[PDB]
């Protein structure tokens, strides 16, 4: 019955974007009704998604508000509970997010945009696909701040469009269908055609963030909303990646340069993405480069599949899409805890740069607990949920390791170490952003007056972080489950890793010192936290405190040539009209214009 | 399957300040001077437990909790380490991306108690300490990489009794790992005045000294026990007990020695911790 | 605000209190077989430094009975105070003061350090080190011998005992 589940998730998710837009005229009852709609919505989506996962047979129907062609394999199910569960817990946020005197009722396009994303995901043609991903793609253009954000996102938004227009149409006049079972049967007899894989693994990256196709991502994550940017970073990419996914796995046959291709690319966004996080001074920007290099890292895992079923190893294949998955469904959910509890900090302050954002643990301390399980999730570190998928991409980079291919050997270590490199950037990249906001004293006087978090925004973040940390201990348990999608045996190397070990080894271990210190302290006074750093005599100031403009100097010390090859390949003077007058609203009056003529086709 | 790995865990916490006071006596001895007894560690140990700790104002749950962290992190580390057979006590932790990543759970903890404080000297260590991590793990994972597909398994207790049986048919990969291996240690163990820990004081100064200590043990001991497992247990027997501790107990101060001795002797090691990891790398690939 | 003061503003010596003051002995025998000592240089001569710091050079050493000198006041159980507190000497001897942790030890090394030596009625002085802090162990000399540095922290640690008295 996820048909009928997915079917109330939709009508649900369209009844809470027609009502918010009626009932605009006020900010409160709006968002009231928005978040209710989307949560609601979001809780059958995931109803339908973990009722497909645990029948891992795949069910088929149709949408009787749109007839619409539906097809829910075991592999979109993981994106299904993935969107219900961002889409539940960011419209709970949304609830109390709609009670600020700044901000924008945007309930009508958070919720057409996860309409459209779930029948984007439900979707069986691929001209369907590529319509209900354009419907949420114009629908996210409109959720940014304004319209200069808005533009380079616009520009390579339909130049994706183009280019998988052209590839869904050149997939129409060889096969003679656009569904996604037929194709499936089809690539028998013809292989997929590295014309059409190319192009419209490009189109889909150009969605899904693939660096050096990136220049969007953080430009639209600049000052976004944190219920717009959270589902932009678990949505918009991930929707990308499902089509990659879709066209990478269209038939058992895959040659062996589209594994190496997605290998490096994702490879390189990986890099990329988190040496560039480090150097950057606002955390809504910085999220967005973390989220390039953790879908790197996914992609990272789905080359690996994807170079597996091109050698005709199973145990390949089923390393690189479980871990690949898998850290999927983790990123999206501790990406949600970092911006939901990002912009709780901005909606109690006021400030996104982390520079004059000092002092917030002690202010709001849940959201400060939540955070740094968030970044201590992101950071890949056990036994929380973003270790698992990295120690599973890490045995699937083995795997390559010892496989017969000089063009797989090659590669295997040398993805081992880049990851190192990522693993360790990332780690340096939460260190500094925990420290320089949620620790030390504030630097402004709008931060001290910063009270704590609402209700609901607590409750979200927290049931996320709880999400999160219930995805991390519980991963020997929840990896099988995602078995029954990828179908076929797990096979570590010889090694398993068990994270409810760790957890127990990382709260009973700590204690010994404290026992040690009980018992050895005689007349100890008890400890005290009064005077101000020590700074060699001289008092203390403002300007003496080390920041994220200082901690991340040995960084631009020696990864220099990256830094600077990212001003070199900057295209951006080419473009004959990019320097117009009305060029940033031009685009978002076209924008008006596409959106009502491609709705109302499909209606 | 519980004693093993908790007694492992309570006698490599409980011996490592002897590695840290034979390692200052090296060192005084080879500036010439008499220098300090080598159970001098415990009493500063002892006496700092015995001190109250204290902070900064701005400073939080943080800057009391992580020494504790950073303690029970190494436990975490030495509980899956084998010191006396080949076989780790813990083969479900046993690693090398868990053992890895908890080194990183150290890092990332040491970094943000550097910048919880307001002192630019301890960010500035933190900052420091983050580098070396970033240029260390690496090359760390490429030797036992290299060494792990010359074994067949990514696991602890399969490296060590892969090169306790020496299989003279891929020497040149081994050797070229053990080398890169022995270079991480040398960075981890080392630089490759004010301090990162000048703010700590008292209870916290001293399970900041503990972790310090367990850290240079449990590094050294990765090189030696992983490496060097000629002198080992297949099996835990309960009569060739006392030549394991010998042997293990004899590896670590020889490690120390050597290792002090050619820090005084002092990017090239930088460099060439790489270059010795990428040379085990293509040795394979061309053989 | 640092330093308590007069009604004219004069500063005093600190005075701490009794639940601080009552455990010296104890941290003295604790820290009977390990020091941790910082210097705490003030408006002196390098005379009185440069000797302290010869206190672990080759003809005398001071890690063999335990001394160790650290880099911060929070690692320091024993203050080492050297010079005559000079007006703008104050406020950091102040801040290094607070800055140890509670109880503390303070030693005044030298004539200069112990009165104000050949400065002790001098406008841009305090005086001596005990006019600003209280002062447990007294070493005088201009500079202090080695053998003397060595005795004032024996006899600070109780492993010997004081020889001179008042006549
Ligand atoms: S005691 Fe003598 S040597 Fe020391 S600072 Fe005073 S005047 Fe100089």
């Amino acid at each position: 019955s996820a048909i009928s589940l997915i079917n109330s998730g939709v009508a649900w998710f369209v009844a809470a974007a027609v009502l918010a837009f009626l009932f605009s005229f006020q900010k409160a009852l709006s968002g009231w009704i928005a978040g209710i709609g989307g949560a609601v919505g979001s809780l059958y989506t995931a109803a339908a998604g973990f009722t497909v996962l645990t029948g891992a047979v795949g069910v088929s129907g149709a949408l009787s508000l749109v007839s619409y062609d539906v097809q829910i394999s075991p592999l979109n199910a993981i994106w299904l509970i993935t969107l219900g569960l961002c889409g539940l817990f960011v419209s709970l946020y949304n609830i109390d997010w709609h009670r600020h005197a700044q901000v924008k009722c945007n309930g009508l396009q958070i919720n057409m945009l996860m309409a459209a994303a779930v029948c984007a995901v439900i979707a069986s043609n691929l001209g369907m696909f590529v319509v209900m991903a354009e419907i949420m793609a114009l629908c996210a253009v409109f959720l940014t701040s304004n319209s200069k954000e808005g533009k380079l996102w616009f520009a390579l938004g339909r130049l994706g469009t183009l280019l998988l227009a052209i590839a869904c149409w050149l997939l129409w006049q060889r096969y003679g269908t656009l569904d996604l079972r037929l194709l499936d049967m089809r690539m028998q007899q013809l292989p997929l055609g590295s014309d059409i894989w190319l192009l419209g693994v490009i189109g889909f990256g150009l969605l899904a963030g693939i660096i050096p196709l990136h220049g969007w991502v953080p430009q639209a994550h600049a000052n976004a909303s944190a219920p717009a940017a959270a589902l932009f970073s678990t949505v918009v990419m991930k929707i990308g990646l499902l089509g990659i996914l879709t066209l990478s796995l269209l038939g058992g046959n895959a040659p062996l340069w589209w594994g190496i291709a997605l290998l490096v690319l994702g490879m390189i966004t990986a890099f990329v993405g988190g040496l560039y996080a480090l150097v950057e001074h606002n955390i809504q920007r910085l999220l967005a480069y973390h989220t390039l290099e953790n879908i790197g890292i996914i992609l990272l895992g789905l080359g690996a599949g994807v170079t597996g079923i091109a050698l005709e190893q199973p145990a390949l294949i089923a390393l690189g899409l479980v871990g690949g998955l898998y850290h999927l469904l983790n990123h999206s959910l501790f990406k949600s805890v970092l911006f939901l509890g990002a912009g709780s900090v901005w909606f109690r302050t006021g400030h996104r740069d982390i520079e004059k954002l000092g002092g917030i643990g002690k202010k709001m301390p849940v959201i400060s607990i939540a955070m740094l399980v968030g970044l201590m999730a992101m950071a890949a570190l056990p036994p929380l949920n973003g270790f698992a998928g990295e120690w599973v991409i890490y045995q699937s980079f083995f795997k390559l390791s010892n496989s017969g291919a000089f063009v797989a050997r090659l590669l295997g270590p040398l993805l081992a170490v880049g990851l190192a490199i990522t693993g360790a950037l990332a780690v340096m990249c939460m260190a500094k952003v925990y420290g320089v906001t949620f620790l030390g004293a504030p630097r402004t006087k709008e931060a001290e007056n910063a009270t704590c978090a609402p209700l609901l925004m607590s409750v979200s973040v927290v049931a996320l972080a709880i999400c999160c940390v219930i995805g991390g201990v519980a991963a020997p348990w929840l990896l099988p489950m995602l078995s029954a999608a990828v179908p076929l045996p797990l096979e570590p190397a010889n090694t398993t890793v068990s994270q409810p070990m760790i957890t127990l080894l990382l709260i009973a271990c700590p204690l010994l010192p404290f026992i040690i210190m009980a018992i050895c302290k005689g007349d100890r006074l008890p400890s005290r936290s009064r005077g101000a750093a020590w700074v060699c005599g001289y008092d203390h100031e403002k300007s003496m405190v080390i920041t994220a403009h200082g901690f991340a100097m040995p960084v631009k010390q020696a990864f220099a040539p990256v830094l600077k090859l990212r001003k070199w390949l900057n295209p951006v003077s080419l473009v004959p009209g990019w320097q117009c007058e009305g060029s940033a609203l031009l685009f978002r009056r076209m924008a008006l214009v596409e959106l009502a003529v491609l709705v109302v086709i499909i209606v | 399957s519980v004693l093993y790995p908790l007694i492992q865990a309570l006698v490599l916490f409980a011996v490592a300040p002897l590695l840290s006071g034979i390692t200052r006596v090296a060192r005084a001895r080879l500036h010439n001077r008499r220098g300090p007894g080598v159970l001098q560690e415990y009493r500063d140990i002892i006496k700092l437990l015995g001190r109250q700790s204290v902070g900064p104002d701005a400073s939080g749950w943080v800057f009391r909790l992580t020494p504790y962290v950073m303690v029970g992190v190494m436990l975490t580390i030495a509980t899956a380490l084998p010191v006396v057979t080949v076989g780790s006590p813990l083969p479900q932790l046993g690693d090398l991306i868990t053992l890895l990543y908890l080194f990183a759970i150290a890092r990332f903890f040491f970094a943000i108690s550097g910048l919880d404080t307001g002192s630019p000297f301890t960010a500035i260590g933190a900052s420091r300490e983050a580098m070396l991590g970033v240029l260390v793990e690496p090359m760390l994972l490429l030797g036992l990489w290299v060494a792990a597909q010359v074994a067949g398994s990514t696991n602890i207790s399969n490296i060590t009794d892969t090169v306790y049986h020496w299989p003279l048919s891929q020497s040149i990969p081994l050797v070229l790992a053990l080398c890169a291996c022995a270079f991480a240690t040398f960075i981890e163990m080392g630089k490759l005045q004010e301090g990162p820990l000048s703010e700590y004081s008292g209870s916290g100064f001293g399970v900041m000294k503990w972790g310090i200590s367990l850290k240079q043990l449990v590094v050294l001991q990765m090189f030696v026990g992983v490496f060097i497992p000629w002198g080992q247990m297949e099996t835990f027997t309960a009569g060739g007990l006392l030549l394991a501790l010998v042997i293990a107990i004899v590896k670590l101060v020889v490690g120390v020695l050597v290792i002090a001795l050619f820090e005084n002797s002092m990017p090239r090691i930088t460099w060439a911790g790489f270059g010795f990891a990428f040379l085990a790398f293509v040795s394979l690939l061309a053989a | 605000l640092l330093g308590p003061r007069d009604a004219n503003g004069i500063p005093v010596p600190m005075t701490v209190d009794e639940s601080i003051a009552s455990m010296k002995a104890s941290l003295l025998k604790k820290i009977k077989r390990s020091a941790y000592v910082y210097r705490v240089d003030c408006g002196g001569c390098n005379g009185c430094e440069i000797e302290i710091f010869a206190t672990l050079s080759p003809l005398f050493d001071a890690e063999r009975f335990g001394i160790k000198v650290v880099p911060s006041p929070r690692h320091a159980d024993i203050l080492l105070f050297t010079g005559a507190v000079t007006r703008a000497m104050r406020s950091p001897a102040l801040r290094a003061w607070q800055s140890a942790p509670d109880p503390k030890i303070c030693i005044s090394y030298g004539a200069c350090g112990n009165s104000g030596g050949i400065f002790h009625d001098l406008y841009c002085v305090w005086g001596g080190t005990d006019k600003i802090v209280p002062v447990d162990v007294y070493i005088p000399g201009c500079p202090p011998t080695p053998a003397a540095t060595l005795y004032g922290f024996a006899m600070a640690l109780g492993l010997l005992e004081q020889k001179i008295h008042a006549r």
